[PDB]
RNA sequence: GCGUACGGCCAUACUACCGGGAAUACACCUGAACCCGUUCGAUUUCAGAAGUUAAGCCUGGUCAGGCCCAGUUAGUACUGAGGUGGGCGACCACUUGGGAACACUGGGUGCUGUACGCUU
RNA sequence: AUUGCUCAGGCAGAACAGAAAUCUCCCAGGGAGGAGAAGGCCAAAGGUGCUGCUGAUGCUGCGACUCUCAGUACGAGUCCGAAACGUGCAAUCGUGGCCUAACGAUCCUUUGGUCAAGUGUGCGAAUUCUGGAUAUCGAAGCCAGAGGUGUCAGAAAAAUUACCACAGGGAUAACUGGCUUGUGGCUGCCAAGCGUUCAAAGCGACGUCGCUUUUUGAUCCUUCGAUGUCGGCUCUUCCUAGCUUCCCACCCGCAGCCGAGUGG
RNA sequence: UUGAACAAUGGAUCCUACGUGGACCAUGACUGGUAAGCAGUGCUGGUGAUGCGGGGUGCUCCGAGAGCAGACUUACAGAUCCCGAGUGCUGGCUCAUACUCAGAUCCCACAAAGGAUGUUGCUUACUAGUGCGCAGCUCCGAAAAUGGAUGGUGCCCAAGUCAGUGUGUCUCCCUUACAGUCUGCCAUCGAUGU
RNA sequence: GUGAAUGGGUGCGGACAGGCAUGCUUCUUUGCCACGACAGGAGGCUGUGUAACAGCAGUUCUCCCCGUCUUCUGAGCAUGUU
RNA sequence: GGCUAGUCUCUGCAUGGAACGACCGGACCCGAAGUCCAGUGGACAGGGUUUCGAGUGCUUGCAAGGUCCUUGGGACCCGAAAGGUGG
C-alpha cells in the first residue's frame, strides 16, 4: 500500500454535504480552438476589416 | 553484530595512527577542489563534523558540488546487484585529492608535448615482456647450488 | 531540567520580524470540547447497543511527556510553540538557586 | 519450529546473473542540491549570453586589432627570408 | 606479465607450453577455423584475405609466421582464429589432477606440449 | 559440453504483427526495397511497418507542420508510418506532401485545403524508391495514460500517476489516495 | 612502504606540486600558446606539402 | 656564514648533559604619567634603552635515551590456488605463486619557501 | 562564543598540619576531564575558570543527501541558501550536548498559527458552513507542535479442560532405533608411595591414552492417515569385559589348607 | 604509439505473468558445545533440479556434464577370476596361531598412548664389538552380542605395500563414460541470397 | 609502535583526447577602465625530412615577452578553432 | 546540399537524461510600487525562493475483440470441530 498507493489511509479536506455538481459544471476550451469554430468565409471577409 | 549505529565496528577503523594524533594541518585546508575532481573519501577522526559514513572509507568519488566548508562527492556503491551513485556531503577534512589519474595525466601531457614540440617518444605502456638472447661474457664463476645436510640443532636453535 | 522565564528569539510576526524577548509559559492541555466533530461522532457511535466501539488504550509504556512551551512575544503577543526533550521533572528557571 | 534464519549463500550468484552496472552513467545529474549561488549564477550567465553571430564578429574584431603591426612585421621578415635561404646555401 | 599472471591462476585447468614450428604448422593446416561473420568457417586463402587483408596478410603462411614468431599482427591473427578443438589425446594423460612437475598433466610443459599436441591433433 | 556464451537471438522484429493484408502488402514492397535498393530510409520504413500498433502511434498535422516548418523542406515528403489525424489547433497549413498509412477525414481535408498531397506508401515507393527528400517522423509514445502510470507512486522521485480504476472524485480535496504519503501533514510525503 | 606517514607524505608532495603547477601556470599558458602556434604552422606546412605534391 | 617575521612538512627537528655564539637582530632588561589588567606591573598593558649574553634562541659534542635509515632476520613466519599427498588425528611435507614482523648490526641527528636585513 | 589557563599522578619544601586541609617549585602525551555503557576523539583544546549570551526548530505546506533500506517511512545526522541574533578586533564559530544510543503512523483530541480582529496617521490584499446575508456564536478546513501505541512499521484483551474436539504436523516432545559419550561402565601407560627390606606377589597417588553402549545425558535423523508404551512369566539364541567346571596351566609376600593375580 | 592486455552479437530504454521465500552438503575461515549424521555462520561449488563412468552398494565424493546414431580417442579410475583391460616389465619391503585371517584408491566404514633382541635401512658415541637413537613394514596394545564379509573368491619373490616404466618409438600399455574429435540425421537460434 | 596473502574503490585518451582564442554572469576577487590606447629591437627563423641535420615549403614568422600604459582574480556555463 | 574511399555543413523524429531567463495552480519572503474600471475601493500587477503538482511546452483519445492476470463473489475440487433460525 505504501509503494503503489501512497495517499491511502487518511482524511483531508473540507467535506461538502449535498455536493451539487450541476452549478459547478464548466467545460473549458482554449483560444487555440476558437477560429476552428468560425466559418472561414467570415474569417476571410473579416481579416483586416473592422467587423 | 546486533548494533548498527553510525559508527559501529569502528574501533580500529576510526583510530588515528601511532604518533599521528591531532587535528589536521593547513595543507588539508589549502587544498582546492573543482567539480569533476577525483577524491579519496578518507575519514579524519579528529574532526567530528561533516564526517562521511564508514561505508565510504576507501572509496574514490568525483566532486559534483562545492559548498563553503564541505564538498559533494559522487561515489558508486554496489548494493546487491546494482550500483547506486551515492551523494555524500563531506567536509574537506575527510577527503583527499586522489592521485588515481596522476600517471594517466602525466602520460597524456607527455604525449601531447611530444606531438606539439617534436621531442620524446609518446609512451604506450606495454607490460614487462620476455627478453631476447644475449651472449653474456660474464667472468663470474658459478657458485655450487644444491641441498645441504640437515642439522637438528641448526633447525631447533634454542 | 530548567528553562528561563524569558528568551530572546526570532518573532516571525509582521510587527517584529526580528529578535524579541518572548516570555515563556508551559503548555497545559485544554479541556476536550464535548462538541468537537470527532467527539460528536464518537458519541453517536457509543450510544446504542454493542458496548465499546473505539479502542481504549491500556499499554502505557511511556513515563514522560515531551515538554511543550509557549513563548509569547512581548511586543506582538504572538505565540511560538516549541518543544524540548523527554524530561521527568520540569520548572521554569527561577534563576536564583 | 525453530528456523535457520539468516544466510548470504546464493546471493552473489543471484547478484551476478546479470551484470552489476550503474543505471545512468552518461546521464547528467540534476542541478537540485547544487549550491544556490552557483545555480543562480548559471541562470544569470545564460541570460546574459550573447549570440553566436555577435560572438563571431567580436572574435573577428579581436583578431583584426593587432593586424597593422603583424602584417607589416611579417612582410618584412618574408622579405628578409631569401637572404637567409641563400646564406644557408653556403654551408 | 598480464597473460602469465592469468595462466598461473587458471593453471589447475590448463596446460600450456611452447610449440615447435612444425607443431604450429600442423595445427594450422589440420585444425584451424576462422572466427568470422559470427560463424566458424573453414580457413581458406580468400577468407584470410577478406578478414585480414587490411594487414597485408593474404595466405595461411602469414598466419603461421605471425603465430610462430609473434610479429606485429599476432593479435589480429589469433583473434581471427577460432579456438582449436582437439581430440582426446592418444596415449592419454598421466593425471589431470597433479602438475606436470608432480608427474601429472597440468601447468607448464615448456617443451613437452609438442608431445601433447601431437597426440591431440 | 561447453561453457557457452549467449546464443544469438535477434532483438529486432521481422514479422508484421498487423492483421491487415494491405499492411502485409506494404511490408512485402518494403522488404523488396530494403533488399534491392538498400537505403537507410527503406530499412527504417520496413522496421516501422513491422512495428505493432502501440509503436506506430498517431501523429498530427501539427507535427507535420513542425517537421516541415524549415525552408529546407520545400519539396520534401513528410513520411509517417502511422494514422494521421488533424490538429484542430492548427489553422494555416502550407502546401505539404505527406505519406502515411491512413489520413483522418480532418487531416486529409486540412492537407488538401492547403494544396498538399496525401500519399500512400505505395505511391511513395513509386515516387522516391530510395526515399530521398523524405522527412521521417514517428509520433510520441510517452504521454500515454499507461506510460504515465508505469512505475510506483510510492517510490521517491517517481512521479507516477496512481492507478485509479474508475474512481474520479468530485471533491479534489477529498480525493482518493491523497492523504498519508501525499502531504507531510500525514507524517510523510513521497519525495520529489 | 604503505604507512599512514608515507601516504600522507605522498599526498603533501602531491599538493605541493599542484600548487607549483598553479604558480607557474601563467608562464605555462604562454608557452602552450606558442606551442599551439607552432602546431598550427606544422599542420599548414603539411597541407602545403600535400597540395604541392598533388 | 647567519638574524627576524610568517610558514609548510611536524623528532634526522625531541629529551638530558657538557661547551661556543661576529653582525643584524631576537632575548633577557629599566620604569608606572597615561591605555589596560591584575590578590601581586609576576603575567599582561603602556613607556623606554642603563646593562648582559647568564638564561631563552642558534650552534658543536655524546658508540647518551629516543627518532630515522640501510643491512639483516629471511625466503624464516604467514599465505592464495592444487592434489584419490602423508598422518588415527594433531598437523606436516610437496606443486604453483605472494611474502613479512620483532629483535640484532651499523650509520645518521632537519630540510626548505616568501619577505626584510646582517655579514659588505 | 571570546578569552586566560593546563590535567591524573609524583619529587621536594612551608606553623599547627600528620598518609590525607592550604600554599610554592620542578616533572608529567594526557596515565585527567568532556553527565552515563563501551569505543573513537581532543592540550595556548570539542577540557576547564571567568564573562557575555540563547544558534536548544536558520520565518515557508522550505532543499540535496547519508545510516537504516525495499534504496520506503519514522528517527538520527551531514551539507547548503538567506532573515534575524550571540560572541569576538576580526577571520570565523554557533539552530543544542565532542561523535557513535536516548524513541513513535492513520483516525481522534489539544494548543499555536491561518482566519477574524488590531494597527493601519491612508486605502486594500480576504478558507468554509451552498436560497442571499450578519454575529470574538458555534463548527469545519489547511499548517506547526503536543496527548501513544516499549509486542517500539503502532489490535482494545484473563484462566482452565484428566469431560473434551478439529485441521494438521515426524517442521515438534514422550517409547524403540540412529549420531555422540560429557556422565556411567570397562580396560591401558608411567611410577610417588604401600607392601617388615623391595616401585609391580598384590596394589598404583599425582598425571595421562583408550574402549563400549551398557546408565543418564545431548540431539531431534525415521516414525504423530498410531511401529501397542514398564516389570514379571514362557521360550530360544548370541556376546565375553570368564563366576564354576577344564589345562590339577604359569606366578605369589604359594610349606599344607584357604587363597591373590595372569593366560587359553 | 589510435598511447596497457584479453575477451565481447552487444549497449541503451521499458513493460509484464508467474514460481520461490522449510533448505542441505563439502573445505584450518570459524563460534557454542566433551562431542554429535548437533546448533549457527563466511567464500565458493554442488545437492535440491542431475542423469552418465568410477567409489561393491550410497541424493552431495572423483571424472564429466546428458537430442538420435556410426567410427576413433580418452577422463576418473582400473586389469587373478567374478569383470573389459598384463597372473606386465624393473628394484625393494612385509609372513601376521585366528574368531578384526596381515594388508589392501579420497570421502569411508576407525584407532591411541605405550612396548618388541621380528626384520630392513640410516645417522651417531665409544677401540670389529658395545651404546644411543631415527625412519619402512610387521607384532602386542586391539573386548559385544543372528552367521558374514579388503564387495566375493582368495592372494604371500601377492592378487599387500613403496617407487619407477609403457616413448607418436614399447615382443605386453592396454581397457572404456551419455566427455573430446569427425560424420549423418532431428530440433532450436541465427547469417546470407531469395 | 609493525603488518602480509587473499581482497575493495578509482583511473588507463579522439582520430568524446589534448591544446588555443573569445564571450557571459547579479557568483567570487583588490583585480576595473579594457571588446581600450601605445609599441622597439635581434634573427641562416619556422616546419617536413636527418644523424647526417643535406634537401624542400613559407603560413598575420621565432625570440626579448603572450611587451608597456599602477596591469590585468577565479569559477561555472557557452561561442569558435585545431 | 558540398565533398571525398581523409571526408564538412544543414535536418534532429522517437527515447533517455538535464534545463528553463518559460508559463498554469498551490505554499513562502520583500512588497503591493504601477496600470486600470460594469467604482461599496476593488482587479490585477513587480521582484525574489534550497518550494510543491497525479501540471503544460504542438493535446496520444475512444470503442470492440483477444491473451495473461487481480479483487469481490462457492471461485481450481473435496474436507472441519463450530455459529445461527425454525421445528
Ligand atoms: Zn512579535
Amino acid at each position: 500500500m505504501d509503494k503503489y498507493h501512497p495517499g491511502y489511509f487518511g482524511k483531508v479536506g473540507i467535506r461538502r454535504f449535498h455536493y451539487r455538481l450541476n452549478p459547478r459544471f464548466c467545460p473549458t476550451t482554449s483560444i487555440s480552438r476558437l477560429l476552428r469554430l468560425v466559418p472561414k468565409e467570415q474569417l476571410e471577409a473579416c481579416k483586416g476589416k473592422e467587423e | 553484530p546486533h548494533s548498527w549505529g553510525k559508527k559501529a565496528r569502528t574501533r580500529d577503523l576510526f583510530s588515528k595512527g601511532f604518533r599521528c594524533h591531532g587535528r589536521p594541518s593547513l595543507s588539508t585546508y589549502l587544498a582546492v577542489f573543482k567539480i569533476g575532481d577525483y577524491v579519496d573519501v578518507v575519514t579524519d577522526p579528529s574532526v567530528q563534523k561533516g564526517q562521511p559514513s564508514k561505508v565510504f572509507q576507501g572509496k574514490t568519488g568525483t566532486v559534483w558540488n562545492v559548498t563553503p566548508r564541505a564538498v559533494g562527492v559522487l561515489v558508486n556503491k554496489r548494493v546487491r546487484g546494482r550500483i547506486v551513485r551515492k551523494k555524500i556531503s563531506v567536509r574537506t577534512e575527510h577527503v583527499r585529492k586522489s592521485r588515481c589519474q596522476q600517471d594517466f595525466k602525466e602520460r597524456v601531457r607527455h604525449n601531447e608535448l611530444v606531438k606539439r614540440t617534436g621531442v620524446g617518444k609518446k609512451i604506450k605502456r606495454q607490460p614487462v615482456g620476455p627478453r631476447e638472447g644475449q651472449l653474456l661474457k660474464l667472468r663470474k664463476k658459478p657458485i655450487p647450488l644444491g641441498a645441504k645436510k640437515f642439522v637438528f640443532s641448526e633447525v631447533y636453535n634454542f | 531540567v530548567q528553562y528561563p522565564k524569558t528568551r530572546k528569539t526570532f518573532c516571525k510576526g509582521e510587527p517584529c520580524k526580528k529578535h524579541q524577548t518572548h516570555k515563556v509559559v508551559q503548555y497545559k492541555v485544554g479541556k476536550a470540547s464535548v462538541v468537537a466533530q470527532g467527539k460528536r461522532r464518537y458519541d453517536m457511535k457509543q450510544k446504542g447497543f454493542g458496548g465499546q466501539t473505539k479502542p481504549v488504550f491500556h499499554k502505557k509504556a511511556k513515563t514522560t511527556k515531551k515538554i511543550t512551551l509557549k513563548l509569547q512575544c512581548t511586543s506582538c503577543k504572538l505565540i511560538k510553540q516549541i518543544k524540548i526533550k523527554r524530561c521527568k521533572h520540569f520548572e521554569l528557571a527561577d534563576r536564583k538557586g | 519450529a525453530k528456523s535457520k534464519n539468516h544466510t548470504n549463500h546464493n546471493q552473489n550468484y543471484k547478484d551476478h546473473r546479470h551484470p552489476i552496472r550503474l543505471k545512468g552513467r552518461r546521464n547528467q545529474i540534476s542541478s537540485k542540491g547544487l549550491e544556490q549561488k552557483l545555480k543562480k549564477n548559471r541562470k544569470k550567465s545564460r541570460k546574459g549570453f550573447l549570440t553566436p553571430d555577435v560572438q563571431k564578429e567580436i572574435r573577428e574584431k579581436r583578431s583584426k586589432k593587432g593586424e597593422a603591426r603583424r602584417l607589416k612585421s611579417y612582410e618584412k621578415f618574408k622579405a628578409k627570408l631569401p637572404i637567409w635561404k641563400a646564406k644557408h646555401k653556403a654551408a | 606479465a598480464a597473460t602469465v599472471n592469468m595462466l598461473r591462476v587458471v593453471s589447475p585447468w590448463i596446460t600450456w607450453g611452447y610449440p615447435s614450428h612444425q607443431v604450429v604448422r600442423n595445427l594450422m593446416y589440420k585444425r584451424a577455423f576462422a572466427h568470422f561473420a559470427h560463424k566458424r568457417l573453414p580457413i581458406t586463402n580468400q577468407l584470410i584475405e577478406k578478414a585480414l587483408g587490411k594487414y597485408k596478410i593474404i595466405c595461411m603462411e602469414d598466419l603461421i609466421y605471425q603465430l610462430y614468431t609473434c610479429g606485429p599482427r599476432f593479435r589480429e591473427v589469433s583473434k581471427f582464429l577460432w579456438p582449436f578443438k582437439l581430440s582426446a589425446p592418444r596415449g592419454g594423460l598421466k593425471s589431470k589432477k597433479k602438475h606436470f612437475i608432480e608427474g601429472g598433466d597440468s601447468g607448464n610443459r615448456e617443451i613437452y606440449i609438442n608431445q601433447l599436441i601431437r597426440k591431440m591433433i | 559440453g561447453i561453457d557457452k556464451p549467449k546464443q544469438y537471438k535477434n532483438k529486432d522484429k521481422r514479422h508484421p504483427t498487423a492483421t491487415n493484408p494491405y499492411i502485409r502488402v506494404l511490408v512485402k514492397i518494403y522488404r523488396f526495397l530494403a533488399r534491392r535498393v538498400a537505403t537507410p530510409f527503406n530499412k527504417a520504413v520496413l522496421k516501422r511497418l513491422m512495428k505493432s500498433r502501440m509503436w506506430r502511434p498517431r501523429i498530427s498535422t501539427s507535427r507535420i507542420k513542425l517537421a516541415m516548418r524549415k525552408p529546407d523542406k520545400k519539396d520534401h515528403i513528410c513520411v509517417c508510418v502511422s494514422h494521421v489525424i488533424h490538429d484542430d489547433r492548427v489553422l494555416g497549413l502550407k502546401p505539404l506532401k505527406v505519406c502515411a498509412l491512413k489520413f483522418s477525414k480532418g487531416a486529409r481535408a486540412a492537407i488538401e485545403s492547403a494544396g498538399g498531397q496525401c500519399l500512400t506508401f505505395d505511391q511513395l515507393a513509386m515516387i522516391t524508391p530510395k526515399g530521398s527528400k523524405c522527412v521521417l517522423i514517428r509520433g510520441k509514445v510517452t504521454r500515454r495514460k499507461q506510460y504515465k502510470s508505469f512505475g510506483a507512486p510510492g517510490v521517491p522521485g517517481s512521479h507516477a500517476v496512481p492507478k485509479l480504476g474508475n474512481r474520479k472524485s468530485a471533491l479534489r480535496g477529498r480525493r482518493h489516495e491523497n492523504a498519508r504519503g501525499r502531504r507531510k501533514s500525514r507524517a510523510f510525503k513521497v519525495k520529489a | 612502504n604503505n604507512c599512514f606517514r608515507r601516504v600522507y607524505h605522498s599526498n603533501w608532495e602531491y599538493l605541493l606540486s599542484l600548487e607549483k603547477e598553479a604558480d607557474a601556470e601563467p608562464k605555462q599558458k604562454a608557452l602552450r600558446y606558442k606551442q599551439e602556434k607552432k602546431q598550427q604552422f606544422r599542420e599548414k606546412g603539411l597541407k602545403l606539402a600535400a597540395a604541392k605534391t598533388a
